[PDB]
Formats: C-alpha cells, structure tokens, sequence
C-alpha cells in the first residue's frame, strides 16, 4: 500500500490550486473517506474535508467557499480545487486516508470512524509571486587526509523544498542535509554533507544528486576533487 | 478546539500523562498522532472496535498513558477526534514530550571554502555547518582574519537530527574580490560556554 | 450483484390481538435469529 502525490508546488495569489492524490497498489480503497491536511511551518495540523467514493464529500466550515474535492476512481485518485490562495496558506499539504472499517452492513450503522492512519510525505504549497528558479550547484571538495568529509552547496533556488540523496541513492547511513536560507534577495540556499573516508579517493567518480522538486532540474554534477 | 496541554515532561522510564478534552469526548472517540519536527505525524491510539501508548477516557477527556519515555518520543502529541455530529474531525494544540536531563552534546562544525566554478561565477558562499549537538542553543560569530565580520552572514535555526539531537547551517556571501582580499576565515560557535574555531585561507590548502 | 434491507427495531413485550387486559414477554432467543419468507400480499389505502 503506497499513497503518492502530484501537483505543482508554488502558488499565485487569487488563483486557483489543485492538487492531486493517486493510488497505487491498493486492496480495499473504494470503503473509506479520503482526505487532506495541512500544516504551516512548524505549525499544527488542521483537516479539510473527506471524500467518499460515493460522492458524499465532507468539507470544513471555513473553506466552503474556496473548495471541492473530486474523485476519479479509474485509477482511483482523490482531486482537491481550491481557490483564493494567500501567502497565509503557505505550509506543507499532506494527502491522507481516513479509514472506514465495518462488519457487514452500511446503513444500519455498524461501521466507524477507523482513523487518519496513511498520509503523503509531503508538498509544499507557498503562495507568492516570485520567480521559480533550478538549482545552482557547487562542489564541496573533500579534504586531502583514513577519514574525512565533503559536501555540495546548492544556491539560488524557489521555493521549499530541495531534497537529495548521493550515489544515485545509496547513500542513507551517516548522511547530513542542512537547512536552507532563503536570502536576502529572496532565495534558498543549503548544502548536504557526506560522511566519506580516505582511501578510496583516487579511483572512484562519486556524483551527487539533487531534486529541486518545484523546479522539475534534476542535476547530476560530478564534485571533483582538490586539486 | 480539542483540549490539550502545551508540554508534559518526564525523566526517562517513568510515566508521561498527554491529555485530550472538548465537547465531542461525550460522544465520540479520541484519536492520537505524534509528530517529531518537520516529519509526518505517527498515529498510535486508534478506532478498534465498537507496544507503548495508551489513553484513558474520563468523562469530557481522554488521557494517554506514555510509560517509560526515552529521547525518540521527545516530540508533538496531538489529539484528535471526530464532531458529535461527525460533519467534522479536528485536532489538538500540540504537547512537547521533552525527555528531561538529556546529555549535552557539543558542537561539530565543518567549514568549507567556496569552490573552483562559484568564484568563477562570481560569488563566494563560504559553508560552516553544525551536527550534533543538544540542546537547541548555538551562537555563532564569523571572523575574517582576526577582525568580525558585519554585513554578509546569513544564518538558519537548530533542526532536529535523525539522532533527537540538533543541527543547523550557516554561510557568508562575499564576491570573489573579497576573498582572496583577506588573509584567513574563521567560524567561531558557542555552545553552553564553550565553543571552537576554524581557520581556512586563500592561499593553504 | 448484492441486495437491499429495511432498519427492524426488536421488539419483546407486546399487547396484541386487542385482548384487552393482556400484555406479555417473549423469552429471550439464545443465538442468531433468521427468518424467511415468500412475499406474498399487501394492505394500503389511497387519498380522496
């Protein structure tokens, strides 16, 4: 069971935002009421509405002027069109799955609220009017002398989030990634620290890979050594 | 809203009571999740039917029992639960589990001078990063040569690492005319009276 | 392909039959209850 998120990552103000939420891999997906939550940064969570396969879609007091929530159950997927979007709906969004659990029938009531138990990983959505930029990146070379350490800067990106793996992905033991800065000019920075040792610094071609996930520049620079 | 405290401490192995109250609990079940900083929430208390969690119900609040805590719970507990009328589910404040007399850890700092292509492409981002340390309070001071450095530092806020403890980054934005211009770098960082320094140049290597 | 039903409240004491000075219980019916049936007839009425 895997739930998986699609959709842009950077809003205008006073324009319309839609989200999306498929699912692949699922045994029992029609019997429940799916949903979506966000949160500001570092804030709490607050819930939006549920949607039913049947098309019985439960909403939020304040949003009932803003919102509807589709469902295309080809596949099946969950849609969320929200409108009037401010820089005050700028947080993380997470897709979700309130569970609907019951023992034979429906309209006698024997079922019940399961519970929020699956979510996404998360997409932010900060609204603004700037200017989406791919990523800059630049080697951290290692030092020369066994154990030592390296990294790669990535500078001058919009908006949040920037996430990475090294090797294509192999390295998750002993990793480093530091916050970002959105600068004084009005873009992010951070860089991402690997712990590599010194033996092997002579025949190898380590890469580092980086996703901009807003941006849609995946990059692959080869962070040469100190000469 | 749900009913929450805002933080229940506790020293390690003993228990911590996270309460849950409003008008639903009545007539309706409480929910539980718990959220360490920027990561997804962990459901633990669930909707059975009609291992280190529990929670009490008693009339208009329901009391989750947290016995025998340790630094990996150190985290935000919120409630939740469903309307009376069920139009609505809603969530709690947020209570701060801190795991009490955690050890305190030093910092490690790793600085870096800007590369081959970014003095080429004419800037000069110098890299200082921090890991590792506890609790979340560093101060950080920026020399060039021996001589502050005013305008040009930027800086970010302690995160919490894979390890309950706190990491953070920072970074000084000099052209490359300001670079070779000096004689050394140095990044300085405080950490409950006591600190390090780190010295870099324009001409070693 | 599936079916539909109708909410049955449980009733045990009853005054039927309008014998007027009887009321009574039922027992109670150790294990799960069935009941079938064909439908077979109808009592209604209609407007003016």
């Amino acid at each position: 069971v895997q739930l998986r998120e699609s959709g842009p990552g950077l809003v205008k103000p006073s324009e319309t935002l839609s989200l999306s939420c498929t699912v692949s891999q699922d045994s029992r997906p029609s019997d429940h009421s799916w949903t979506w939550v966000r949160q500001s940064p570092g804030k709490a969570l607050e819930w939006i509405g549920d949607i039913h396969y049947n098309g019985a879609t439960t909403y939020n007091p304040s949003l009932r002027s803003r919102v509807r929530i589709e469902l295309d159950q080809s596949i099946p997927r969950f849609s969320l069109k929200m409108t009037s979007m401010t820089a005050a709906d700028t947080g993380m969004y997470y897709c979700a799955r309130n569970a609907i659990r019951i023992y034979g029938v429906v309209a006698l009531g024997e079922w019940f609220h399961y519970g929020m138990d699956v979510w996404g990983q998360g997409t932010a959505v900060t609204v603004s009017s700037a200017s989406t930029k791919g990523p800059s990146v630049f080697p951290l070379a290692p030092s020369s002398k066994g154990t030592a350490a390296l990294g790669c800067l990535v500078k001058d990106y919009f908006p949040e989030p920037v996430t990475v793996s090294w090797n294509s992905g192999a390295l998750t033991s002993g990793v480093h990634t530091f916050p970002a800065v959105l600068q004084s000019s009005g873009l992010y920075s951070l860089s991402s620290v690997v712990t590599v040792p010194s033996s092997s610094l002579g025949t190898q071609t380590y890469i580092c890979n980086v996703n901009h996930k807003p941006s849609n520049t995946k990059v692959d620079k080869r962070v040469e050594p100190k000469s | 809203e749900l009913t929450q405290p805002p933080s229940v401490s506790v020293s390690p192995g003993q228990t911590a009571r996270i309460t849950c109250s409003g008008a639903p609990l009545t007539s309706r079940f409480t929910y539980w999740y718990r959220q360490k900083p920027g990561q997804a929430p962990v459901l633990i208390i669930s909707r059975s039917s009609q291992g280190r969690f529990s929670a009490s119900w008693s009339g208009t609040t329901v009391t989750l029992t947290i016995r025998g805590v340790q630094a990996d719970d150190e985290a935000d507990y919120y409630c939740q639960s469903s309307d009376t009328s069920d139009s609505y589910k809603m969530f709690g404040g947020g209570t701060k589990l801190t795991v009490l007399g955690q050890p305190a850890a030093a910092p490690s700092v790793t600085l870096f001078p800007p590369s081959s292509e970014e003095l080429q492409a004419n800037k000069a981002t110098l890299v200082c990063l921090i890991s590792d340390f506890y609790p979340g309070a560093v101060t950080v001071a920026w020399k060039a040569d021996s001589s502050p450095v005013k305008a040009g530092v930027e800086t970010t806020t302690p995160s919490k690492q894979s390890n309950n403890k706190y990491a953070a980054s920072s970074y000084l934005s000099l052209t490359p005319e300001q670079w070779k211009s000096h004689k050394s770098y140095s990044c300085q960082v405080t950490h409950e009276g006591s600190t390090v320094e780190k010295t870099v140049a324009p001409t070693e290597c | 392909n599936d079916s539909i039903t109708l909410p049955c409240r449980i009733k045990q004491i009853i005054n039927m039959w309008q014998r007027i000075g009887q009321a009574m219980y039922a027992p109670p019916i150790q294990g799960v209850i069935r009941c079938v049936s064909n439908i077979t007839g109808l009592i209604l009425t209609r407007d003016g």
